[PDB]
Formats: structure tokens, sequence, C-alpha cells
RNA sequence: ACUAUAGCUUUACAUUGUAUUGGAUACUAACUCGCGGGCGAGGACACUGUAUGGUGGGUAGUUU
RNA sequence: GGCUCCCAA
RNA sequence: AGGGUUAGUCGGGGCCUAAGGAUAAGCCGAAUGGCGAUCCGAUGGAAGAACCGGUUAAUAUUCCGGUACUGAUA
RNA sequence: ACCCUUGGUCAGGUUGAAGGUUAGGUAACACUAACUGGAGGACCGAAUCGGUAAGCGUUGAAAAGCUUUCGAAUGAACUG
RNA sequence: GGACACGAAUCCUGUGUGAAUGGCGGGGCCCAUCCCGUAAGGCUAAAUACUCCCGAGAGACCGAUAGUGAACCAGU
RNA sequence: UACGAAUUGAUCCGCAGAUAUCCGAAUGGGGCAACCCGUCAGGCCCCUGACACAUGAAUUUUCAUGAGCGAACGCGGGGAACUGAAACAUCUCAUUACCCGUAGGAGAAGAAAACAAGUGAUUCCCUCAGUAGUGGCGAGCGAACGGGGAU
């Protein structure tokens, strides 16, 4: 049975990446939300 | 950003009032176009995006000085 | 001061016995080779061949409290095998 | 719309006079075809001078 | 079903002007389109804004 | 593989 | 806890473009912005260039010995 | 789910369309015979895609499965 | 059409028009008298609002399932 | 734990300096953040360290300014619905939530084409007053003049 997650790095930073979340005001607001909230991981850039 | 450039007019947020006073929201437009105008004064050719009051006023006080004026007031640019 | 240490390993114990023209060291990830084969010239006065390289990343490791567990690593860093020219040592 | 009339013109006479006309009659034709110009006070003024010193 | 409404559509004003025996014709200069990098075709119409009358389960809020 | 045939080219 | 992954020739990238994406000149639009041909973008195109034997507890067309090739530079 | 670009895959066996050649036959076509040929949302059947019927499972090995059976398998195919 | 306490006097304007130079405007529909003021140019402190932060203090506020989600490895 | 520094004045405290890798508005060009690839002037020597190389607005290519982030408070541009009216459409919730733009230490307002039936620019507090009004005259909403103060 294939499930839901199927990982792929490329397509990962693609949607979720921190340059993407840059491109648009939208992302931007995600990423200050985030940052006033204080997170230790701002994108899935972080993780590895 | 379609304004009058000589004078500054802009669109407008009103309501569509019925019988029953049900009201809507809606805009209340410009009659705004583009034309092309002879400058004497620099014996030239100028596409201005203006109003029907505009032209009015164009009419009234010379193409020139109401540039002059627009040009003051920060319409026209 | 790109050369960190030299690395003494029965791996390199037995390459210099075998070869002995050859020399181990562990260098910045961030040297490459020509930069590591003047600095061992500068650091030894001796004429460099060939120098081989390979990265390695930090491993990971259990930092323990008293308490519980944290997750920590080690630092990366650069293997540099570098082959003097025949007849000198170091 | 004011005009003051620059060349002479068939249908209304009164070359170097003032004249009224319609408005796109004027912006559309004669101001860009060299002939008349707007009436403004200045050009009022110095046509009424040029006719001073004609006299 | 009740009330609105996007869209479509009618007329008036503005954009919008000139002549002839008014409401028709004609004109070109506003305005629109094509070609080439001015020329051709239209033309005071069309288009758009404001107002107005129709149509409008396409859409919405509700009642029963 | 050239080559032959075909059309959906 | 200590050790272990070695390349001019293997793979990738550096070069090129597709879908698509971001933009220039311009266009549209209460704002935030939306369009719009050069650039980016492989899953495709181009890639210059070997080997037989040994060898570790753990690497090998990468280390060792023989046979070569290929590109710059003086 | 659908679409766009760019790649890949499909053991083996069967059947025998168009067409071609050589005979007869025609005024010429027509029209019969043999061989050849290898078409097809053609046939049987692995990989593969799917999920017909039955049995098992139902605090299951599994939040949809397993075994047997069964459909498609050069295409309106499957797949990265 | 909108804002004004106000669901059509005052103020604003999408659309179409359009003056005056003692004149004009206002006093809740409209006229006259009376009274008040002088639009279509601009600037201006104080008394007013708030606390990420720094310093000094306080509480008939809590005392580890309370008090901040977090007294500790906490936006972990 | 070692090993060192320190009365020739360490460590520590106050003020002033030096150095300050890479990403990020990121600004030499790209990019999958913390990486890849360059040009021109020099200096070393295929490779290195140190310069410069963005864009928009005043401006005259020399020059200053801006971009991004960030508590609340201010001003402005858009702007709901659940709810209440014991249903619901005018009305209410509410010029609220939310989105967006943009200042300052505060901002906005402010010196009568004013209120009134004599006062004399703004702002804020207490009253006037749940009054005058407004409203399917329902649910509700709700001033101003005057007086007392801060300034
Ligand atoms: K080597
Ligand atoms: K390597
Ligand atoms: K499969
Ligand atoms: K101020
Ligand atoms: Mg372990
Ligand atoms: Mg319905
Ligand atoms: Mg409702
Ligand atoms: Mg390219
Ligand atoms: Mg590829
Ligand atoms: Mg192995
Ligand atoms: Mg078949
Ligand atoms: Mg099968
Ligand atoms: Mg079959
Ligand atoms: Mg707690
Ligand atoms: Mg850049
Ligand atoms: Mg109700
Ligand atoms: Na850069």
């Amino acid at each position: 049975m294939k499930r839901t997650y199927q990982p792929s790095n490329r397509k990962r930073l693609n949607k979720h990446g921190f340059r993407s979340r840059m491109a648009t005001a939208n992302g931007r607001r995600v990423l200050a939300a985030r940052r006033a909230k204080g997170r230790a991981k701002l994108t899935v850039s972080d993780e590895f | 950003s379609k304004i009058c450039q000589i004078t500054g007019k802009k669109a407008m947020v009103g309501n569509n009032v019925s019988h029953s006073k049900r009201r809507t929201k809606r805009v209340f437009d410009v009659n705004l176009f583009r034309k092309k105008f002879y400058w004497v004064e620099q014996d030239c050719w100028v596409v201005l995006r203006i109003s029907a009051a505009g032209l009015r006023l164009i009419n009234k006080i010379g193409l020139d000085a109401a540039i002059k004026r627009a040009a003051e007031k920060g319409f026209l640019n | 001061g790109i050369i960190i240490k030299p690395i003494i390993s029965e791996k390199m114990t037995a390459v210099t016995e075998k070869m002995s023209e050859r020399y181990g060291f562990r260098v910045s990830p961030n040297a490459n080779k020509i930069e590591i084969k003047k600095a061992v010239e500068a650091m030894y006065n001796v004429k460099v061949e060939d120098v081989n390289t390979m990265r390695y990343d930090g491993k990971r490791k259990n930092r323990y409290t008293k308490s519980g567990l944290i997750r920590g690593k080690e630092a990366s860093f650069k293997k540099a095998i570098v082959t003097l020219k025949k007849g000198e040592t170091i | 719309m004011q005009v003051i009339l620059k060349e002479d013109v068939v249908n209304l006479g009164y070359k170097d006079d003032i004249v009224t006309v319609k408005d796109g009659y004027g912006r559309n034709f004669l101001i860009p075809q060299g002939k008349a110009v707007i009436a403004s006070e200045s050009a009022k003024k110095v046509l009424a001078e040029n006719l001073r010193q004609r006299a």
C-alpha cells in the first residue's frame, strides 16, 4: 500500500524552502510569525 | 492606479440602494480615457490619461497652464 | 594555519611502513589541494608530489546530563594524504 | 471655448479677434492645425496691445 | 416563494466636431482597427463613465 | 543499424 | 570509546535548452499586487581521457607496480 | 483527479488484412489459383496494471490485507 | 451615494453644470427682517494615548496539576 | 583534575578603542539560505589574500537619502460574519475582527465664512444626560450649548 509521504529532497526544498518562503509576501509573513514565536527551526532548510 | 493626471480623481466606494433599502457595495468609476493633445508652447504631442472634468479644466484655462498646475499639485506623476 | 593535526593510526602506520614517503594530515574542510600542498611545504621544508583528500562530517554524539539526554555533533574536518618526493621524510 | 483667431477661418471670420466655439471644434481642429489659440488673459492682453500698436 | 445582484440589453448626458438642402446625407480632425518602420480602412457611430427602463436560480441571503 | 511498410506524421 | 570513505580518465557540477518560473521595454490595477521576450530551470543534448595484476579489520577503475590516453601552460 | 515537458518498459506462442509476384481470363479492366506479406483499441499466456468469485482475517501480520480463482496484457497501455 | 447621535440642516463627492468683488456664508426644509462671521493658502508647544527596553520599588497576589505554555534540557 | 597567570598589581568593575568568517534587505551574476560562477584594476603565483562591480529616487558622472526588521500607541485605504431584533430583509453586531500602507516620541486637531439667542483657537477630565433627538418610533443608538477644571 502506497502511503501519503513519498520523500523527495528537491520537491521539499521547492515547496517549503527558505527561498520559496522569501519569494512572496505571505511567506515572509509566515517567517515573521515563526520568528516571533521563537522556533528553533524556521524552514525545512534547517533540518539535517 | 487609474487616476486622472490633471485633477487627481480616483474611483469612489459607495452603495447600491434598492427600494427596500437593501445596501450593496459598489464603485463609482471615473469617466477616464486616454487622449492625445497638441502642446502649443513646446509644439509637441502628448498623450494624457485624463477625465472629462480634467478635459473641461484644460478647455477652460489652456493645456500648458493645466499641466503646470497639475505638476505643482503632484497629480501629473 | 589550515593544518590541524597529524593522523596517528594503524592505517597511517601501515602505509608509512610500506611507502615511507606518505603522511596523513587533518586540515580545515575548505582548504583545497594546492593550499594544503603549499602549507606543508611551508611547515616542513619538503617538496611535495601529490595530494589526496577526503571530507569527513562530524560524528553525532549523545551528551549525557543529570536529567536526560542531549544530541550533539563533532566538528567536520578534511583528511589529506600527502606524497613527498622520493627521498625525503617528515 | 473662447479662442483668439490667428488665421482666416471660413464660416467664422474676424481674424485676430475673440470668438466662441464648441470645445471639440478648436481643441481637436483649430489649435492642432495652427490657426487660432485659446484666449487666455495673457494672450488677450497681447492681442489688445497689438491692436493699439496697429491703430 | 420573497428580496437583492454579476452579466446582457434600451435611451439620455459626457467623450463629440463641421457643412448642405429639421433628420437624412456628406466631410474629417476626436476615437477605433490593419500594414510598414507614413499608408490604408472606418468614423462622430462604435467603446467606456454617470443615470435610467427591461431581462437575469447564473449567483446570494432568507422565509415556508 | 541501414532497409521496408504504415499513418496518428 | 577508538578507527574507517583517497580519482586529470568513475558519477556529478561547471556548458545548453523543455514544461514551468522570475523578470526588461511596456500594459493592467483601492493597497498587497497581476500580466509581459533575456535569464533560470533536467527528467533530455554536450562532456574532453586506459588498463592488467596486487593490496585492508574496514576503500579501491580512487592506494601500489606495470601499459596508456586526454586538456591547458612555458 | 486531470493536464504539460522529458525518459523508460512490455517472455513466449497463435491467427493471417492491405499490398506484391507468377499462372489463367479481358478489347482493357474486371475476375479465379498458388506463394509471399505481416495489419489489428486481434487471440492464448509470464512480467506488469487491475480487482470478478470464494475462503481466511475482524483488540488482524495489515486504519482495507492474504490464499485460491479471475480481467487486461501493442494500447483509449503501464510507469519514472 | 457617504459621513455626521441621526435610517434624507451641516460637511464630503462619482457624474453633469456653474457666479459674484461691499458681496458672500451660517443661525435644521422655504421667503423677508435681525444677529453673527469673512470660504475656496499654510504652520504651531502644553495639558492626551502606549511599553519591546533600562533603573529603582511595591502587593490583606501565586508557591511546582498553582503562578506565564515554560522555576529544570521550553517554544524544547 | 591538570597546567599556568598574578603585589613589577592578574582576575574583576566604569568609559573609550581594535578585530569581527558565511547567510540574510543581500546589493557583481545566479541559487535548492549559510553555496556555485564571474569581469576589471593591482600583488603573489593552474591557486590564493586584499579593491571595485545592485536598484530606485533628489541631484549634478563626484555627492547625501532610501529599501529591511521591529512591542504598543497615531493616521490613512479596504472591510465581514456568527449574534440581537426571541423568525427576518431596514436596523444591530461595527465605521469591530482581519488585510494593507505609512509616522513620531508622541500622533491627530488647532486660531471662526464659530456657537448661540452673551462666549470667544485646539486637546483631555467631571457635569449637563441616558436629556434633545433618532429609530420596521421596534431592538436599539445617542449628542451639543452652558458650568467647573488641566493647560
Ligand atoms: K594520487
Ligand atoms: K574527492
Ligand atoms: K510496480
Ligand atoms: K501636529
Ligand atoms: Mg552510537
Ligand atoms: Mg437559493
Ligand atoms: Mg444570518
Ligand atoms: Mg542558459
Ligand atoms: Mg540529466
Ligand atoms: Mg565493503
Ligand atoms: Mg488485445
Ligand atoms: Mg499475472
Ligand atoms: Mg491475455
Ligand atoms: Mg506549570
Ligand atoms: Mg542578486
Ligand atoms: Mg434573530
Ligand atoms: Na551576490
